[PDB]
This record gives C-alpha cells, structure tokens and sequence, in this order.
C-alpha cells in the first residue's frame, strides 16, 4: 500500500490556509493518522482515524477524507506549525507512512542585524582564536558571509550555524564563527564580516586594541 | 567438530550498551560450563563472567559485576553477554570459551568491543557585549560552548527566566573531534550596566555544569 | 506519565549485530502493540517492526525481513530489536512508539544506528622480481595488496602448493582509512623463468578473490 | 585469589629449557591451567590439573606444583613455541589468570637480504607510487630503515610491518612501503632504501628507467 503525499514542501504565510493530501493508492479504510515533526524532536500525533483530533491538538488542524484521498487542513497558519508533515496507513497490518510535506513559514524580507565578536581574552591564553559573527533575525534564509583579515579574503577556516525558523517572527539567525591560533590572530590588527543579501551588503569591523 | 562462534561486537560511547552471542556448535550449552573472558590490546586475559549449566548460576567479577550481564539460550546453543554502563577499560577483544577438565578447552575466535572517543567537557567563553558592535538599542550578549563530546549540551540564561530574544546555534563538528556551538541573546542597550546576564551551560555526558556571567569587555 | 526510553544504538560494520531496547515508563507494555519506527538522515520515517500485546505476534517490513528480529520481555516492560545483517539503508535513527486509537500516541526519544564506512576490495599489484635487485641465488617476488577495508584478507601462493619462504606481513591502516599489506617470496634465481607465480588473495567481506601471476618487469 | 606470573618475558634459545612459575597468592587446590597464546590467536589450552598435559601437547611442555608454586616447564624449547604463556586459578569460582610471560627465541645474530621493487606500472596510472623496501630473515628484530629520493632523506611517507618470529629459523622479516603521488614519483630518478643494523649498514637502490 503506497501512501503518495503532496507536496513534497510548502511555503505559506501567517493566516493562510494549508491543504496538504495524502492519496492512497489502494481503498484501505479510514484508519489514516496524522503527525507533526520539528527537527529533532519525535512525530508528534495530530489526528487519528483520519477526521478526529488526538488530545491537545489546536483546532486549526483538520483531517478529510474523499475515498482514496486524505487531507490535512491548517485553517490558521501559526508560525509555530514549521514543521515536516506525514501521513500514515495502519490497515493490512502494514503501517505505511508518506513521504512527508515540510511546512515553512512565509514572511516579509528582513535584513539581519549584524554583530561581531572579538575572541575573548581567556581563549587567547590557550591558543586558539574564535571570532564570531552573528546575522540576527533575518529573511528569507539565503545569506553570503564573508571573512576578511587585514582585506585579505579568508577562506576554508571558519563555520557557520543556523537556528530553526523562529517560532514568532518567522525569522533566521546565522553565525559564523572563524577560528585561527593566538599567533595568527595576534599577526593582524582589522577583522571584518561582511554579509550579502540580494542587492545589500553590511560589513561590521573592529580593530585589535581599540 | 566443536566450534565457537562470537558476535555482537563494536563501538559503543562510553556507557551505552551491547550483546555479544557465542554461538556454539558441536555440543549443546545446556551440559557444560561457559565462560567468558576478556584481554585488552596488548594486556593480558581477563575472566568477566560465567555460567552454569542448568541452574543457570552466573557469576561475574568486580570489574563488570553490576555493569554486565550473563545469559544463555539452550534452544539456540547460544549464550550471552549483555554489556551496559560501557567503559574505557571495557575495551578488549572478547572470547567465550567451554570449560572442561578444570579448564577452558575450547575457544572462539573473538569479538571487538571498543569504547568510544574519551567525553570532553565544554569549554565557555563570553561573547562579550559592546557599543560601537550594537545598534543603538538592541545589544548582543552570548556565550561560546567550545571543545566538547559528547553531545548535548544544554544552554539557558539568567537560570531559565531569560528567554526572549535568545537564540541557542546548533553544533559544529570541529575538525578536532570535538563539538562547539554559541548562544546568544539581544537585550537593551541601557540594560547592559544594570541587568547581570549568565548563560548556564549544562554536559550532563560529563556531569558539568558551567555558568559564565557575560560582562562588558576590557579596553 | 507515559515515557518511552531507547538506547542500544551505536555504530556497526556491514552484517554485525545489535539489539535495541524500548525501556517502556508509565504503562504496561504487554497489553499495547509496540511499533519500531525508523527514520534515515534527511529521509522520511520507516516502519520497521510491530509487535502484538499478548499472543506476541511479531509483524516486520520486507525491508528487514529475516534480518531484523522484534521481541518484548513483559517482565521488564521492555521491547526489543534484535538487528542482525545489517546494510548501509539501515543507517537511520531507530524509534519505538505505543499504539492506540488505530495510530501511534506516544514516541521515544530515538537512537542512532550507523553502518560502517563502506567495504572495499584489495587492489593487487606485483612486486616484480629482477636480477640485480636480487642475490646470486636468492631471488624475491610478492604481492601487494593495498586499499582494502575492512580486515582480514588471506593471501595464498600457487593454490596454497608454495608455502617455503613465503611472508605475509601484518596490514598496516594508511591514512585513507584503507588496509593495505604485502606477501613475500623468496625462489631461486634460475626458477624465476619457468616456475609461475600466482599470488591467491582472498577478501570474503567483499567475497572477492584476486589471482596475480607476478612475473619479470619490463625494460 | 592474585596469581603472580614469573618472569614477565624471556629470550631463550632452541634446546634450552624453560621455567615459568606462578606463584598463587593463596593455597587454593591445584586447579591450576596452563596455556599458549600467539598473536591474533586464540588461547591454546597446554594443560590442567596443574600436571595432566591436555590432548595433543608435545610432550616437552609439563606442569608442576610446590605448595603455591605452579610451574610450567618447557624441555626442549621448539622455535614454534614463541608465544605469550598463561597460568591460570579456577578454584572458588573466581577464574583468575596470570599476568603473562612473552617467550622469544634467541638465535645467532643474522643480517637481512634487502630487496628495493619500484613501483608496479599498474599502480603508477592509478596515480600512486608505492616503493617497497623488504629486509628479509634477520636477527635481531631491531633495525633502522631510511629512504632517499635523488639523496634527499624522506621522512613522514613510510609504513613499515614485521612479521613474527619464523617458526623455523626464530628470524624476522620486515618491509618498509613508501608511497608517493605519481608526479612525484616521475619527477625524481634514484630511489635508495638504507637498512642501519650494529655497526653495519647496507644501501639498495634502482635508477628509474633502467
């Protein structure tokens, strides 16, 4: 039994209704759940039996169901609903989940307020180096970081971590945090992060001992 | 011909948990003693535990008693050693042998149990607040968990009652080996001088808990 | 309240072995159907197993199909997976969940099973005999066999009929992460023009097996 | 129960006997064993009962008891019988074994047949040249292998693996690969493999070409 689920991700802004389908490729009953995921976190149950609601759940959340064809209905897109959406057929003894929806949120383009760091002064006297960089409540996700080290372009000696999508503002936050040892940061005096979004660029800079 | 057979054997992090099988073949489990016995790379061997024939009486050494446990399956010909609470000196290569005449005869081949990459804990660094660095009222505090496996680590601030505006990164796996991730919060520019910030980092794997009070930095 | 605890999970090579267990909290597992989810790195989730409450009917996936094994202990109120043959698609995070209402109410944490860097056979090169490179009499000729994972390898020369003089050294790991290991053989200098030798390597992780016929090098 | 092995390791030639003893910490009955152990091997049981020699042991192995002094006795040391030798208690139901004693079978000191084999030309297409240098039947173990390019000492590009012991003829064998990428292979002409042993030193090489 092949649960064909559509679509495969989604982008839907605050308000807007959601209709993700669930086509069953054999009629096996009604015995079709839904389930909530968010990244690292086990699947949450949403609706059971395919039209009623498990204990707890916001009402936004619906199930239907037209002979082979199972719905799930967000009314009310609340930016806490981000998450990876599946459908599940327990008939036949021979659960059967779909291949899943990831729900993102849509939101006005906001450009992200950058922050630097110069390393601190303890992690200095072992050796090592962290200058981070910090894009602070940003959109949509896409950005370019740059590191530059005396206008000399770094390369291949910093990572960068992103946040899940913020539950309230929808928004992104990156950093990127360049690591060097205590000589090579001692050798220089300007740290710059310059951070591309579409048409704009922001570099934020210090100068060692200012 | 009598033959032993041993699997169930790999890597495990320190604690976790396996099940080594000594799958026997040309006499039956249930009529003899079994036993099980351990020798770390480039050490000698060591006895972790024994079984009974039919009272299933096991018995074990300080070593592993309480971590490890004995078993074994006559409808299979196949005894057992469930391992749990994993550690450094854990890492041997594992036989099972029969024993007989007051001695172990027969002998498997072995399995490698091998514990994994010694728990780190994390190192924090204050992502130091600033003026020139801040917009004129949002202000950027954070802490920098560096150097540490393995995971989770658990970031709150001010004991869990700040929580607007912070945003705790995922871990990046530096090339070390080690994990290291940062934790960050706007607040108030003015909020900066009055309002005392902690993050408080928590490694249960390493039963460490840090709290380092974020401070304005030195000219 | 109703917990559901997994651990067990760890890293294997291809085939191994290894058992999981859903320690059940709040409830009696015996009287749930108890479900093996499990989901890979990026990829959606995966039934693997189910388990019926009393009559302890075991229910699986062709996917693991005689090579998982799902079991339950109502005396610890524990679920079990014994995994067995394991391959690179069973890298994934493992979960157990409790049925009800024709779905799966509660959920674990989920445990993380990784397969082994991938098998790979040896690649075998001649170590060509000479003349000047070589005594009066005395004369050496191998076999080189480098870029093979995982152990072992067995290297056999002319069928096994050629065993006075023969050397096979221990593998050493290269910093590829790959074996590699050479076997030696020292002939008479006069038999270098009509005795032929056939170096028999044997890689049965890869069920793969090499026959070089080393021979004079060339000008 | 502490049973403790003596001595930790001997070096005794062919003919010669031996006398390993375990001295029990406690009087605990004479359910003393004794095994042999090579490399990669499983124990190999010699004998139980701390004198009854288990079936299939060459008569030149015997065990004895003085009180808490268990010994086991090799009469005429057999160039196969170098291995790690075992005393082990199996009295109070608490198994418990010796330490260990590693026997090593000396032998007239022997200088190797070095052998230098350039690279396959199979390999060389592959990109990676791997140059060996073999030191074939010498005693003892120790010795120093060092490569040189065109004179040039290398230095961080070696791998080197010895054998055990010969059951025959108690000498080693070792092989030193050097590997390098194909352009640095083609780029150099003389390759020389230098074994240092004592007071004598020996240099084989090959011009690449000839």
């Amino acid at each position: 039994i092949q649960m064909t689920q559509s679509p495969s991700s989604l982008s839907a802004s605050v308000g807007d209704r959601v209709t993700i389908t669930c086509r069953a490729s054999q009629s096996v009953s009604s015995a079709v759940a839904w389930y909530q995921q968010k990244p690292g976190k086990a699947p949450k149950l949403l609706i059971y039996s395919a039209s009623s609601l498990y204990s707890g759940v916001p009402s936004r959340f619906s199930g239907s169901r037209s002979g082979t064809d199972f719905t799930l209905t967000i009314s009310s897109l609340q930016p806490e609903d981000f998450a990876t959406y599946y459908c599940q057929q327990s008939s036949y003894s021979l659960i059967t989940f779909g291949q899943g929806t990831k729900v993102e949120i849509k939101r006005t383009v906001a450009a992200p307020s950058v922050f630097i760091f110069p390393p601190s002064d303890e992690q200095l006297k072992s050796g090592t180096a962290s200058v981070v960089c910090l894009l602070n409540n940003f959109y949509p996700r896409e950005a370019k970081v740059s590191w530059y080290v005396d206008n000399a372009l770094q390369s291949g000696n910093s990572q960068e971590s992103v946040t899940e999508q913020d539950s309230k503002d929808s928004t992104y936050s990156l950093s990127s945090t360049l690591t060097l040892s205590k000589a090579d940061y001692e050798k220089h005096k300007v740290y710059a992060c310059e951070v591309t979004q579409g048409t704009t660029s922001v570099t934020k800079s210090f100068n060692r001992g200012e | 011909e009598v033959q032993l057979v041993e699997s169930g054997g790999g890597l495990v992090q320190p604690g976790g948990s396996l099940r080594l099988s000594c799958a026997a073949s040309g006499f039956n489990l249930r009529s003899y003693y079994m036993h099980w016995v351990r020798q770390a790379p480039g050490k000698g061997l060591e006895w972790v535990a024994s079984i009974s024939p039919y009272y299933s009486y096991t018995y074990y050494a300080d070593s592993v008693k309480g971590r490890f446990t004995i078993s074994a399956d006559t409808s299979k010909n196949t005894a057992y050693l469930q391992m749990n609470s994993l550690r450094a000196e854990d890492t041997a290569v594992y036989y099972c042998a029969r024993h007989g005449y007051g001695a172990m005869d027969y002998w498997g081949q072995g399995t490698l149990v091998t514990v994994f990459n010694q728990i780190k804990g994390p190192s924090v660094f204050p992502l130091a607040p600033s003026s020139k660095s801040t917009s004129g009222g949002t202000a950027a505090l954070g802490c920098l968990v560096k150097d540490y496996w393995p995971e989770p680590v658990t970031v709150s601030w001010n004991s869990g009652a700040l929580t607007s505006g912070v945003h705790t990164f995922p871990a990046v796996l530096q090339s070390s080996g080690l994990y290291s991730l940062s934790s960050v919060v706007t607040v108030p520019s003015s909020s900066l001088g009055t309002q005392t910030y902690i993050c408080n980092v928590n490694h249960k794997p390493s039963n460490t808990k840090v709290d380092k009070k974020v401070e304005p930095k030195s000219c």
